[PDB]
Parts: structure tokens; C-alpha cells; sequence
């Protein structure tokens, strides 16, 4: 998945 | 970047962590889609796209 801050 | 609101809780980014829908590419909050840090899933697709 295209995640962000994780 | 900060005050963008995307995720359907209709909240800001605010630096949380977030997961673009694989269907509707909107950024969701992980905590508005159930999902823990830890267990992300390797293909995300949103609630509203899985309710048709
Ligand atoms: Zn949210
Ligand atoms: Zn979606």
C-alpha cells in the first residue's frame, strides 16, 4: 500500500 | 500539507499516518480504517468504495 508517516 | 483534508473523516492530515485507497486513490487516516501501525495491509481498498 501507498502509505505515509507509518 | 498539514491542514489537507482527503480522508472521509473529513479531518486534516495533521502528520497521522495514512493509506491511499488502491481504488479511489483518496489518503485515509489508518486509525478512520481500522488499521494498526504495525499490520498494514498489503493492498488497501477504502470502506466507501467496499460498500459499491
Ligand atoms: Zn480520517
Ligand atoms: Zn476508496
Amino acid at each position: 500500500a501507498r502509505t505515509k508517516q507509518t | 500539507s498539514w491542514d489537507l483534508v482527503t480522508c472521509f473523516c473529513m479531518k486534516p492530515f495533521a502528520g497521522r499516518p495514512m493509506i491511499e485507497c488502491n481504488e479511489c486513490h483518496t489518503w485515509i487516516h489508518l486509525s478512520c480504517a481500522k488499521i494498526r501501525k504495525s499490520n498494514v495491509p498489503e493492498v488497501f481498498v477504502c470502506q466507501k468504495c467496499r460498500d459499491s
